[PDB]
């Protein structure tokens, strides 16, 4: 059939194979990845292998001689014809970073260092179970503007050269720059930033600005569960080490409030660490922004005109 | 359209081979056949002798979806705003007789606010009717709205039998929504 | 009286971040039109805002393009196409308009080219006098921490194999930005922000 | 079915769906997990080859 | 106490850029703290639990908030 | 009397029992707990030898011996 990896996954490969081009490689080895793994912040592959045992020293010691007695490998095209056949065996769940555990132990080359470190064969079975129950989370429950734009797939905007001007003064600023298009449901809000993804690639912005556009969906982030702190906190992540700007349509909504969420993002755009881009109607606009003075030391009023005939 | 979508994407990946086959092959080689089936369907019509504005979006098609939207008829879409202005003194005198003198005065209110011999601070045309009773005061609005509005309905009425409380002023505010939906209403003042 | 002290503290952090030249005509400027014009808030508030946002506009003329030059590149690239699109057809009306479009590109590149390479090549000097700042900036922030938590072979290759190497290639681009200015016909306004720069500001 | 007298052969599959609880991603553990089991084996595979159903395909 | 305009914040900045560098000995350096309101809001009530915890390691510490 | 555990430790606790049964042990002996709970993300134990002296990479290899 047909395998679909996740945008996470497949820069793991990539980016094994960057830290493998300085060593002199001219092959990607299957033990890069456990590697890259090692080195994130809040990663899931030192957690798992806690719950079971072992010593995680002693597994990450013989992973790295691996790649030293190295001359596409051949024990490489056994992982991806294995992502490809178990794709369609257990149950619910995609792929992450938790599932790619169980990719690695299939390998008879990896599964000799597991079982000579510590954490045998029956103990990564007893491990996944109690964790279980753009990028990965920027696929998924978050939209691309500028992915949409440059494939010829978005509306012309027309008439809005005075205001995409003014946003890209707001970025520029070192304090306030958090714009928010304070308007009403009918003078266009959306489409505003539309018109500001197509000078991205066009390079019309200034060198002082290179991020993306990403689009954050509020009712894709509310599926299901409890668990809306595991799918909040995965987004705001991606976004710091990555350095981009993320959309929000009616900051209002989200911003302000059943499940507590606004906690999340008000650390993150006071020390400069997140920019992001409101939408809001001026009727709500007075009751969640200028009602606390924390909020307007960061976003700026931006007044949207309706235009002429 | 979607040749066009495929052929940008690869112009601003980096990717010169694929997209050098769209824009000057599988593009210049169909506006050919897309533009003889247009001009060969406009030739054809015509020898039908109806149904002209069947195919191609003009003024009057623009004009049937508003006037379905609302009820005013057709033919008072195609009637310009420089026309109404002057055959105005015309049509009050048809419904309001008597109040020669009153009807001059209307006009000369409402004409120095179109052409542009007043500044863009003050509405269309403040009025204030006196007299006795019976006179022409109401029939008077009526027919403002059913000549320049070309709606009779669009006419509304707040009394001061309610609103003479002073705490009623703040909602003087309900008259502010009221008139936001509807641009062109004509708020009458009574008592 | 008091405004301008402030202003003046934080020029040093204000230029590294937007990377223009920030006289000291637009520091005194700023709290002048402040009391009398932009009165609703209070300082430094309503002072500070005025600064950032007149240096947050230049930078797009010292890096993009302003639109009397924006507008002349788009319609360069649409005639680069079509007369492209339009050699491959064997049509008797497609030559006639050929010869049209590639005597209109003759005059364009006499024009756009000497123009916006102007630009180009600034944008890859300029870029790195932010570079110098943000680096010169925070070598001084790192070394002080030193001097004070006791580590004497931590600071000494900071205050002397670090910042003076770091700071003879910010006099050596200033030199060259000087020389660039004069073949643009601008530098008085366009790349210094002075009075007119925050006067700009108020009237908008 | 004619040539026939647990089984040997069902010992077998069943060792294929002590495994499979831990993988990636399907359906639920029901009718349907049966059906992507016996593709595995040599003795049951032959007769979707020459019926027109690709293990690729399935 | 003052306007929302005048500065609050940057007050307490300059508190920090004076005891580090030289001003009191160091039986009375203390160190500052910014609570934020948001932080322990966040999570999972719990919000009582987690600001005891706070008040109770600035106390051994020494340290002003 | 009465035990009452946490959640940091009381994880470490129960690792250290499967990591004696997989390897064919009788006792449990101490060294089988401070290995697990070392191989942590940002573990509060690897701050102690850091602060008070003493390198983290020649502690962890006298354990193994054990
Ligand atoms: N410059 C423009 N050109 C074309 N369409 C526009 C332009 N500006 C706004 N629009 C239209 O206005 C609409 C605005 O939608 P959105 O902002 O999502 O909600 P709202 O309609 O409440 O503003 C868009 O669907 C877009 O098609
Ligand atoms: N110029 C006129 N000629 C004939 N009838 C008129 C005229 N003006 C008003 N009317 C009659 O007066 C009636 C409306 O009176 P109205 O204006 O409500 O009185 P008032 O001004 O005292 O409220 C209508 O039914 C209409 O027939
Ligand atoms: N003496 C000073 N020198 C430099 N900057 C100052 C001084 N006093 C205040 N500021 C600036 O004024 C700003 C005041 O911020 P803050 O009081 O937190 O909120 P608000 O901006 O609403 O007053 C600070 O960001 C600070 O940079």
């Amino acid at each position: 059939s047909s395998m679909q990896f996740t945008d996470k996954a497949t820069e793991t490969l990539n980016a094994a194979a960057k830290y493998a081009a300085e060593n002199s490689h001219v092959q990607l080895h299957p033990s890069h990845v456990a590697v890259v793994m090692l080195d994130e912040e809040n990663s899931l592959f030192r957690s798992i292998l806690e719950k079971a045992g072992g010593d995680v020293v002693s597994i990450e010691r013989g992973f790295k001689k691996i790649m030293v007695r190295q001359p596409h490998s051949p024990e490489l095209a056994k992982l991806l014809h294995y992502a490809h056949e178990h794709m369609k065996k257990q149950r619910d769940l995609y792929i992450a970073q938790d599932h790619l555990i169980l990719a690695l132990a299939d390998l008879p080359s990896m599964a000799q260092v597991l079982k000579e470190g510590g954490v045998t064969k029956k103990s990564l079975e007893n491990a996944v179970t109690h964790v279980r129950g753009a990028y990965e989370a920027l696929s998924k429950y978050c939209i691309d503007l500028t992915e949409l734009a440059a494939s010829g797939k978005l509306d012309p905007v027309i008439g809005r050269d005075e205001i995409i001007s003014r946003v890209i003064r707001v970025l520029s600023r070192r304090t306030k720059n958090n714009p928010c298009l304070v308007g009403e449901p009918g003078v266009g809000k959306t489409a505003i930033a539309e018109g500001l993804a197509n000078r991205i690639v066009k390079g019309d912005i200034p060198s002082s600005l290179q991020k993306k556009v990403y689009s954050l969906d509020i009712g894709s982030l509310l599926a299901g569960a409890g668990e809306f702190e595991e799918r909040l906190k995965a987004v705001l992540k991606e976004l710091k080490e990555a350095q981009a700007i993320v959309f929000i349509d009616e900051i209002h909504t989200v911003l302000g409030a059943a499940i507590d969420a606004a906690n999340l993002l008000k650390p993150m755009l006071a020390r400069g660490e997140l920019r992001c881009i409101g939408a809001t109607t001026l009727t709500e606009y007075r009751q969640y922004v200028e009602k606390d003075p924390a909020f307007e030391r960061r976003f700026q009023l931006v007044m949207v005109e309706e235009p002429s005939v | 359209d979607e040749l066009k979508a495929k052929a940008e994407d690869a112009e601003r990946r980096y990717d010169l081979a694929r997209a050098a086959d769209i824009r000057y092959y599988a593009i210049p080689d169909l506006e050919k056949r897309l533009a003889q089936l247009q001009a060969e369907k406009s030739q054809a019509d015509a020898e039908r002798a109806d149904g002209l504005l069947a195919e191609v979006v003009g003024p009057d098609q623009i004009m049937e979806v508003v006037s379905r939207w609302t009820g005013i008829p057709v033919s008072n879409l195609q009637r310009s705003e420089k026309e109404k202005l002057l055959h105005m003194e015309e049509y009050m005198k048809q419904h309001v007789v008597g109040q020669d003198e009153a009807i001059k005065a209307i006009c000369d209110a409402i004409r120095l606010s179109r052409t542009g011999l007043q500044n863009r601070n003050r509405p269309l045309a403040s009025f204030l009717f006196l007299g006795p009773t019976g006179c022409g005061k109401t029939l008077c609005v009526k027919e403002l709205a059913a000549f320049l509005f070309n709606d009779p309905g669009a006419i509304v009425r707040i009394d001061m039998s309610e609103y003479m409380e002073k705490h009623a002023v703040s909602r003087l505010g309900q008259l502010t929504e009221a008139v936001r939906r509807r641009p062109y209403t004509v708020v009458l003042f009574d008592e | 009286t008091d405004t301008i002290s402030i202003l003046r503290g934080l020029k040093e952090r204000y230029e590294t971040h937007h990377g223009v030249r920030i006289a000291d005509a637009a520091i005194v400027a700023a709290a002048q039109l402040a009391a009398r014009y932009i009165t609703q808030r209070f300082m430094p508030d309503k002072a500070i805002d005025l600064i950032d946002e007149a240096c947050a506009n230049t930078r797009v003329q010292l890096d993009s393009q302003p639109e009397a030059i924006d507008k002349l590149e788009r319609r360069h690239l649409q005639l680069e196409v079509e007369a492209t699109a339009l050699e491959k057809e064997k049509d008797a009306a497609s030559k006639q308009r050929l010869q049209e479009v590639r005597a209109e590109m003759a005059r364009i590149q006499e024009e756009l080219r000497p123009l916006k390479m102007k630009y180009e090549s600034e944008k890859g000097r300029l870029d790195e006098i932010r570079n110098l700042s943000q680096r010169l900036d925070e070598l001084k922030a790192k070394a002080e921490d030193a001097e004070r938590r006791y580590d004497l072979a931590r600071a000494a290759d900071i205050r002397y194999y670090a910042i003076p190497d770091l700071e003879k290639r910010l006099a050596q681009l200033q030199a060259e930005k000087s020389q660039a200015d004069a073949e643009r016909a601008d530098g008085l306004l366009a790349e210094v922000v002075g009075p007119d720069q925050i006067m700009e500001v108020v009237s908008r």
